[PDB]
């Protein structure tokens, strides 16, 4: 897994097999977890497009990794989907999970359609971030901010 | 891993010709894949991309298509700057190459000029011999030459050279050199080169005796 | 590429705010309230270079979640800490070595 | 957006060699870079890649032992430093940038014109110049043998004889000594009245050595 | 005399493909066959020995599982991984030391 | 718990009082846990035999361990287990957890049995082998092959794995 | 996170800051996590003033923290708590969760109550002993203990 340093505020990466003894690890405290919102890229941060880059994949396992910080985002989505006989595209939120915290604007957008696999992920390979979990897959009734997450070393003490 | 094969190694076209070649991967690697084009010499270049999206700067003639499994490149006019090696590729997994196909301008059938050559004696004098025989100004470009020595065919002991097509006839050229010891020449007294061409109703034979 | 310069994050400071006081779950915030705010910008170089590297951390992370089967994998950032003191550490530290840190 | 590699290079068995490619006209930092060998003949292989950050760096199953690839974002420079090289790594080596994907993925739009790369590890030879006789329209031609390395110019009569004439490329001995042969063809009546004389210029070498052909019984 | 010479293993996959496009989920494998194959035959010692530490370590493992009240414990390897730094640099390093791994 | 390490062409056992310098840790990637199928190492291959490892025990939580690397197994065994007044005997299979990946014969075992017990444990204590998850108890459903955990040291230099 | 230190049997300091060269650890199992109930403190070991401290809250999730170690209580609690229409107040305990392993008396309590919350916690922050997990929240049906937790350092 890629990580990035920084030095005298200028980012630059460490690869693994070169071995720098110059930079200097304290404490776990440095390290760090943080996403960061697709609004950002410039991405279109309507509904059309958006619903576009989604898609339903089975056969593939939920994964979950945590994230200590994250970016106040002007576009969240939450979502409410049914099938024609009523049934749910998307799982019930499970257990210590909870919704993006900060959001400008929350789309809600309830509608039938066809649900071609069991569960959700990012054509593009976004995660979908909510309250310091990341997960390949979108639940049902929380809102949610596209992004990606970074793991990087903070020089906070010299 | 995952290897993608090509159906046309060696496609003979002509200008303005519709032109189809499929490439098919092993397993499905959806909608992610690409087309280069590699002139003589030159570096290679992209042609398309996603198999749907097409590069800035390319002519609009070119198109591709297919999904999953199967993939087809198309060209609705063939011109001048499209006789290059063209390959395929998957992102899916391994970075992979296609066998290539080379697109070709030999519509027209040609006879293939044969001359054999015994080797110098100065070459002798090294103690090395070297049997060449030449085959010129021949397209098609398929060709099968087979040495024979004293009615006996030698294998392995071959190796063949063909020209690329030149741009005012339009026609490759192949050579043939069987390389023998000096003894091994000495003790066989006739040697003979065989060659089979499209061109020629009856495949012939150029041959010479030894010291001659 | 389109780039927006101006950071602005919400985290858990876990040191960093150590007023107390909301330690006691009856009187504790709510889970809206725990947040704190910070902004970061007037640089072009991190700002931007930390979208880029979430960016590229994605492929390695993709492939590391798919091949562990824990649902939640929390013990990403742990790794790298071993990894950074094994690489040093674990082989035989040879004084005035490239491997080694030791300096007379 | 121009890309430039290494010009011409030289090496041993298990040697090292650096390829240096340079960028320029447009940002580098921004996207991710790689390494494609085109073997003589042979379809192209994909080396080495390294992210566009440079904090990711991939290696082929082949070459992940004996290569390593690096990069300066502010030199804007690429280095492919090549150890322990084999026979089978003799390459021309082009650097490439992203056609569309940012530092995401592995498309390439604009390649670099090419590094030679030879690990042949042959002592350099002057080529045996042999001529071939015409018989009984004729052809008449000259033969190159061992000779190393690449590349070897043939002229006949200084260049004078420019029409009619096939250069056939060089070919590869289990001696691993090169081998190449030049053909012309001329009226069965001018071979008499006329002298024909090949030029072999071997720069490496340094080898010109020009041979007369003349058919004799 | 029971030992199977030949091992015939599945297993998952760290660096094997970092190709850059099979890492995202829904493009990606199903669960079923992201997983690879290999074989490790010809070697009596190597693999007859090893079955043996398994079944061996069965019985300390357990007593573990038991200690610990997690579920699921991803972390005994990692443990492990602690457990070797702290053994040496755990304790002052002495120079030519029995203990420290320090070379003159 | 005993950890495993490779010589040149040789296995040696490392033990936890005893220090080694040499042995070089450049990283985590280097650590590996491999698991490996009981059925492999002679035991007699078929279903009624394998009704008798297998037992029923309540009182007892279960235990997880995760094993990256595992065995293909040349049989494999399902079930669907209930009492005689059709309850299920197994309980359902957790989320994260599937099948065994890799098994050449599937052995299908749907019958009634006394199922007395909460939960299902291996005599001998072999462990039960998931998808990359070892369970000391049986799951409804779920394909499985019995089988060992081990902890190993892989050496960088020359890849005689991953 | 604090972290006491048992050297000569007199308790230092360890300030995060501090760097002790002479302490050493040879491995993970010096390490260790326990549990001291409440009764050691002198607080009153009687339900009318247990029933007091706890006090319903929504909005906070549960977190759970594990201890390898526990202390016999001579006081424990047991909570079957339903509202008037009979719905319960607390949720059901979760999987790998047990009741405390020594306890000297048992107080179960049934009766109705508020429950507006969706939680219980503590009002003065101790934590809900159960088998070697703590828990901020009660959990129905489950003999559990006042206490508090820490880490330390074994020579
Ligand atoms: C390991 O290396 C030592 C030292 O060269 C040698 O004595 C021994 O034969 C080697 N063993 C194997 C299995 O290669």
């Amino acid at each position: 897994i890629p990580l990035g340093v920084v030095h005298n505020n200028t980012l630059q990466v460490s690869d693994i097999d070169k071995l720098v003894c110059r930079d200097k690890l304290s404490s776990t405290s440095q390290l760090a977890s943080v996403g960061l919102n697709l609004e950002g890229n410039g991405v279109a941060t309507d509904v059309p497009t958006a619903t576009k880059r989604w898609g339903f994949r089975a056969g593939v396992p939920p994964k979950v990794v945590n994230y200590e910080a994250g970016e106040w985002a002007e576009n969240c989505y939450n979502l409410d989907i049914k099938k024609a006989d009523g049934s749910e595209c998307l799982p019930e939120a499970p257990e210590g999970v909870r919704g993006f915290p900060r959001c400008r604007y929350v789309h809600k957008v309830s509608g039938t359609g066809p649900c071609p696999e069991g569960y959700a992920f990012h054509k593009e390979g976004a995660f979908f971030l909510y309250d310091r979990l990341a997960s390949t897959i979108i639940y049902r009734s929380t809102t949610f901010s596209e992004g990606v997450v970074a793991f990087l070393i903070l020089p906070e003490t010299k | 891993d995952i290897v993608l094969t090509q159906s046309p190694s060696t496609l003979s076209a002509s200008v303005g010709d519709r032109v189809t070649i499929t490439c098919r991967a092993s397993q499905s690697i959806s909608s992610w894949l690409a087309w280069y084009q590699q002139k003589p010499g030159e570096a290679p270049k992209l042609l398309i991309s996603d198999a749907s999206s097409l590069e800035s700067g390319v002519p609009s003639r070119f198109s591709g298509s297919g999904s999953g499994t199967e993939f087809t490149l198309t060209i609705s006019s063939l011109q001048p700057d499209d006789f290059a090696t063209y390959y395929c590729q998957q992102y899916y997994s391994s970075p992979t190459f296609g066998g290539g196909t080379k697109v070709e301008i030999k519509r027209t059938v040609a006879a293939p000029s044969v001359f054999i050559f015994p080797p110098s004696d100065e070459q002798l004098k090294s103690g090395t011999a070297s049997v060449v025989c030449l085959l010129n100004n021949f397209y098609p470009r398929e060709a099968k030459v087979q040495w024979k020595v004293d009615n006996a065919l030698q294998s392995g002991n071959s190796q063949e050279s063909v020209t690329e097509q030149d741009s005012k006839d339009s026609t490759y050229s192949l050579s043939s050199t069987l390389t023998l010891s000096k003894a091994d020449y000495e003790k066989h007294k006739v040697y003979a080169c065989e060659v089979t061409h499209q061109g020629l109703s009856s495949p012939v034979t150029k041959s010479f005796n030894r010291g001659e | 590429a389109k780039c927006n310069p101006n950071l602005h994050y919400w985290t858990t400071q876990d040191e960093g705010a150590a007023i107390g006081l909301a330690w006691i779950p009856y009187f504790g915030p709510a889970a809206e309230g725990i947040y704190t705010e910070g902004i970061m910008h007037n640089q072009n170089g991190l700002i931007c270079g930390l979208r880029q590297l979430a960016n590229e951390t994605t492929q390695a992370l993709q492939l590391f979640l798919r091949a562990t089967t824990e649902l939640r994998t929390f013990s990403i950032l742990n790794r790298k800490a071993i990894d950074f003191l094994l690489q040093r550490w674990g082989g035989t530290c040879h004084i005035l070595g490239p491997d080694c840190c030791i300096e007379p | 957006v121009q890309l430039v590699q290494s010009g011409v290079t030289l090496v041993q068995p298990g040697g090292s060699l650096r390829v240096s490619c340079a960028a320029s006209g447009f940002t580098f930092s921004s996207y991710a870079m790689s390494w494609v060998r085109q073997a003589p003949g042979k379809g192209l292989e994909w080396v080495s890649a390294i992210s566009g950050l440079g904090g990711s760096t991939y290696y082929a199953d082949s070459v992940k032992g004996r290569f390593t690839i690096s990069r300066d974002n502010s030199k804007n420079t690429l280095y492919l430093q090549m150890n322990s090289l084999r026979a089978e790594d003799t390459a021309v080596y082009y650097c490439a940038k992203d056609h569309r994907v940012w530092a995401a993925g592995y498309h390439f739009d604009y390649w670099g014109q090419g590094a030679l790369v030879t690990v042949s590890s042959a002592s350099t030879k002057g080529p045996s110049v042999f001529p071939l006789a015409p018989s009984s329209t004729a052809a008449l031609g000259c033969l190159v043998k061992d000779y190393f390395p690449e590349p070897v110019t043939v002229s006949w009569n200084s260049g004078a004889l420019t029409s009619g004439v096939h250069t056939f490329p060089a070919v590869l001995q289990s001696s691993g000594l090169y081998s190449l042969s030049s053909v012309v063809t001329v009226p069965s009546s001018s071979l008499g009245t006329q002298t024909y004389i090949c030029n072999v210029n071997h720069k490496p070498s340094n080898t010109k050595v020009d041979k007369k052909v003349e058919p004799k019984s």
